[PDB]
């Protein structure tokens, strides 16, 4: 309670692992990344389809 | 980021001395000092 004020979208919830907002997870998938190397992509790349 | 030989994970958390990659950190430190790496 913040004298009415609602900051229910821009506070994180525990509800997701990733403990960011609702308008951050809407800014999150609006920019479609091309991957940053964090799972180790090599392994993949050995596998060709 | 790869993967580390040489130094032991703890389970504890000091500030960032070698900025390895994504939230980890290495150090010289005496917990017969060793290198350590954390978060
Ligand atoms: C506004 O606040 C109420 C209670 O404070 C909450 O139930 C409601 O979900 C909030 N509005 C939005 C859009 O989240």
């Amino acid at each position: 309670y913040f004298g009415g004020f609602n900051f229910s979208q821009i506070l994180p919830d525990p509800s997701k692992p990733s403990k960011r907002s609702f308008i951050e997870d809407l800014l999150f998938n609006k920019v479609t990344l091309a991957d940053a190397g964090f799972i180790k992509q090599y392994g993949d790349c050995l596998g060709d389809i | 980021a790869g993967c580390l030989i040489g130094a032991e994970y703890v389970n504890n958390s000091y500030e960032c001395d070698i900025p390895i990659g994504a939230g980890i950190c290495a150090s010289y430190q005496t917990q017969s000092q060793s290198i350590i790496a954390y978060t």
